[PDB]
């Protein structure tokens, strides 16, 4: 059957205006596997940004994380924009900050 | 412990991607990886620095190759235009009297139809597209053999020689990082989330305290770092104003007591 994902959006470590860090936007429930997942910095998608092995969990619905390093200032807003086979456009997922 | 692989084919890759790839997990670790355009299985994270029984890789990569055929041949015992979606869940937990408790499960598209039989040595399940791939593998030469082999002799060889060889990495304790921000709701309310960063094993409890006195586990959400560490977060409502009375308590491992985490 079809699976609709869930998605979350949280940084390696605890948030801190200035120090190097990780943006982390993983995905988790959906099926088929067949996903574009892409990291935007203020609106425009990133460049360097890598993305863990997929796997799935007891239920055989996939799970995948991607991420990247970064460096937030009270300036940009990262987020998270996903799209699937059921989703019916985009999920952008605004990465609200230390949470 | 439990050693189990997650193996997944798909009959159309989109482009450039591995019609069929595997990872390996001690655990909630991932100690192997193996896409199919690589045909190569490899150690990750800390689980490359183990030092093993060496040619051990050779005989994982081979094992793997021979599943990856299998696999992408089930597709041809198959009806229609498809596309499919192809899962394995193999592998098997060691248990207090030096046992095995094998393991061997197989979907199609996220549904679960496939199960691989020991005593009777097969793989089972009346659901029509079960016996299709059932009876290509059967009747394909000692893959039934094969396989027993997998989960009755490399198998457990395999989880007993990580136990030895990394068994600090197994028990590792990282504990997390706390933080407690307060966000707006529905004017007469808002919403407390305490973030846990980092941390592992996976294992943690939070909870909030209105002065002192138990206010509610919250709304709860769990997710990977990419070291393969962890994040964890909790949201709970509150009365707009009665913020500052809150605090939220983080249970875990990496910890000797509880934690107080104040806003």
């Amino acid at each position: 059957i079809q699976r609709t994902p869930k998605i979350q959006v949280y940084s390696r470590h605890p948030a801190e205006n200035g120090k190097s860090n990780f943006l982390n936007c993983y995905v988790s429930g959906f099926h088929p596997s067949d996903i574009e997942v892409d990291l935007l910095k203020n609106g425009e998608r990133i460049e360097k940004v890598e993305h863990s092995d997929l796997s799935f969990s007891k239920d055989w619905s996939f799970y995948l994380l991607y991420y990247t390093e970064f460096t937030p200032t009270e300036k940009d807003e990262y987020a998270c924009r996903v799209n699937h086979v059921t989703l019916s456009q985009p999920k952008i997922v605004k990465w609200d900050r230390d949470m | 412990l439990s050693l189990l692989y997650h193996l997944t084919a798909v009959s159309s890759p989109a482009p450039g991607t591995p019609a069929f790839w595997v990872s390996g997990w001690l655990g909630p670790q991932q100690y192997l990886s193996y896409n199919s355009l690589r045909g190569e299985a490899e150690p990750c994270g800390a689980w490359v620095w183990e030092n093993q029984v060496s040619w051990y890789w050779e005989k994982e990569t081979t094992d793997l190759r021979i599943k990856e055929k299998l696999f992408l041949e089930a597709f041809k015992a198959l009806g229609g235009k498809g596309p499919y979606t192809l899962q394995g869940l193999l592998g098997c937990e060691l248990g207090p009297d030096n046992t095995s408790v094998p393991t061997a499960k197989f979907a199609l598209n996220g549904e679960e139809f496939m199960n691989f039989d020991l005593k009777q040595g097969t793989w089972g399940g009346d659901w029509p597209e079960a016996l299709a791939i059932s009876q290509r593998w059967q009747q394909q030469d000692k893959a039934a053999n094969k396989e027993l082999t997998f989960l009755l002799f490399s198998c457990p060889h395999r989880l007993r020689e990580h136990l030895e060889r990394g068994r600090g990495n197994l028990e590792w304790k990282e504990p997390p990082s706390m933080r407690l921000k307060a966000r707006p709701s529905s004017p007469g309310f808002s919403v407390l989330t305490c973030s846990a960063f980092s941390f592992y094993p996976p294992e943690l409890q939070l909870r909030f305290l209105r002065n002192g006195l138990a206010a509610g586990t919250g709304q709860g959400d769990f997710g990977p770092n990419s070291d393969g560490s962890f994040h964890a977060s909790s949201s709970l409502t509150v009365k707009s104003g009665d913020e500052h009375h809150y605090c939220c308590i983080v249970q875990h491992a990496g910890l000797a007591q509880p934690l107080r985490v104040e806003l």
